[PDB]
């Protein structure tokens, strides 16, 4: 299977700060990485797909870059509505692989 | 004195999708084709080898507008090469069905082949769901990761440009 | 517009079975794929398996082979899953999604947009 490594496991930040999250696979997969946000009590939703495109309509709060084995997600200016967990999925195998997940915390 | 059900061929409640075509044979029928020729409801009425004023296998399906020109001998493209390959003598008749097929939210009852192992032979109808192998390694049942599900759907909807309008196409081969 | 609507919580005890489902709207029911994922309280999210109804054979993760049946009903446009031989460690929220893909040229990319609500099963 594909090992999806997601870190830091904890990213505190203030509102208006920047958040950087790393999603690296042990395998070189050119562009199948997706990022999801999960709010408390809810099913997860997609933010970013196929490495860098947005789906949610979010006003450029999330963006990122990289290819093959690596990838970096950045939060451009963290807002109150973003205090949610995040996780990576690499859509390149059966089973699909998910990372362990991370969260953005508060001061 | 005995005109056949051209009306069933044309005024079908539902049309076949490319990939899963409705092949009807017409025999023992008056060839009154003035009914199609003089009808203003049709747009394309391109006759090959036959005069349209003098003019059977009736192959019907729904295609998007940019691809209408592919239903012809000598053509290439997603439909001409992977769905419906034509060699022919007869006419290709088509009309804009936007008011029949374009549903709100999108009409997703039509499906076309995008990924194929080889170019189709004339009138070959491949109706299988076999997974496209891409070429780097056998899929072995894996989902589409540099491996592909062979067909893509195509939705039709009320707001579209010309190339995105659905067309009902009937190919009458003689 | 493939909104998925899924069933609520269930409590059947270990040794029995739990069947859950998600009804799909929008269209193109037969392709792309119905997949199920689960997560325990604590987001140890994993793929269980899924099915492309036009083929109808499914593909399962090694953790659920022989335990979970994933199927689909084309006329009901509904996703189904049933876990047999229930255990207390199976407590999780189960989710549906459609494996939507976008294709261009010779490559397609896959992601999950139409997430359901989550069905909580607590066999205890
Ligand atoms: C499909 O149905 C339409 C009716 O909606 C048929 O159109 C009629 O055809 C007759 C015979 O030429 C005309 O006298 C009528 O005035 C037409 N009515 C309308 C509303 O167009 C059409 O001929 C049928 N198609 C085929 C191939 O038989
Ligand atoms: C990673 O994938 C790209 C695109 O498929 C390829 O060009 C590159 O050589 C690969 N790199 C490694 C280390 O496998």
């Amino acid at each position: 299977d594909i090992q999806m490594t997601q870190s830091p496991s904890s990213l505190s930040a203030s509102v208006g700060d920047r958040v950087t999250i790393t999603c690296r696979a042990s395998q070189n997969i050119s562009s199948y990485l997706n990022w999801y946000q999960q709010e408390a009590g809810k099913a997860p939703k997609l933010l970013i797909y196929a490495a860098s495109s947005l789906q949610s309509g979010v006003p450029s709060r999330f963006s990122g870059s990289g290819s093959g084995t690596d990838f970096t997600l950045t939060i451009s200016s963290l807002q109150p509505e973003d205090f949610a967990t995040y996780y990576c999925q690499q859509s390149y195998s059966t089973p699909r692989t998910f990372g362990q997940g991370t969260k953005v915390d508060i001061k | 004195t005995n005109l056949c059900p051209f009306g069933e061929v044309f005024n079908a409640t539902r049309f076949a999708s490319v990939y899963a075509w409705n092949r009807k044979r017409i025999s023992n029928c008056v060839a009154d084709y003035s009914v199609l020729y003089n009808s203003a409801s049709f747009s394309t009425f391109k006759c090959y080898g036959v005069s349209p004023t003098k003019l059977v296998y009736a192959d019907s399906f729904v295609i998007r507008g940019d691809e209408v020109r592919q239903i012809a001998p000598g053509q290439t493209g997603k439909i001409a090469d992977y769905n419906y390959k034509l060699p022919f003598t007869g006419c290709v008749i088509a009309w804009n069905s936007n008011n029949l097929d374009s549903k709100v939210g999108g009409n997703y009852n039509y499906l076309y082949r995008l990924f194929r192992k080889s170019n189709l032979k004339p009138f070959e109808r491949d109706i299988s769901t076999e997974i496209y192998q891409a070429g780097s390694t056998p899929c072995n049942g894996v989902e589409g990761f540099n491996c592909y599900f062979p067909l893509q759907s195509y939705g039709f909807q009320p707001t579209n440009g010309v190339g995105y309008q659905p067309y009902r196409v009937v190919v009458l081969s003689f | 517009q493939v909104q998925l609507v899924q069933s609520g919580a269930e409590v059947k005890k270990p040794g029995s079975s739990v069947k859950v489902s998600c009804k799909a709207s929008g269209g193109t029911f037969s392709i792309y794929a119905i997949t199920w994922v689960r997560q325990a309280p604590g987001q140890g999210l994993e793929w269980m398996g899924g099915i492309i109804p036009i083929i109808g054979t499914a593909n399962y993760a090694q953790k659920f082979q022989g335990r979970v049946t994933i199927t689909a009903d084309k006329s009901t446009s509904t996703a189904y899953m049933e876990l047999s031989s229930l255990r207390s460690e199976d407590t999780a929220v189960y989710y549906c999604a459609r494996d939507f893909r976008y294709c261009s040229s010779t490559r397609c990319y896959f992601w999950f947009d139409p997430w359901g609500q989550g069905t909580l099963v607590t066999v205890s």
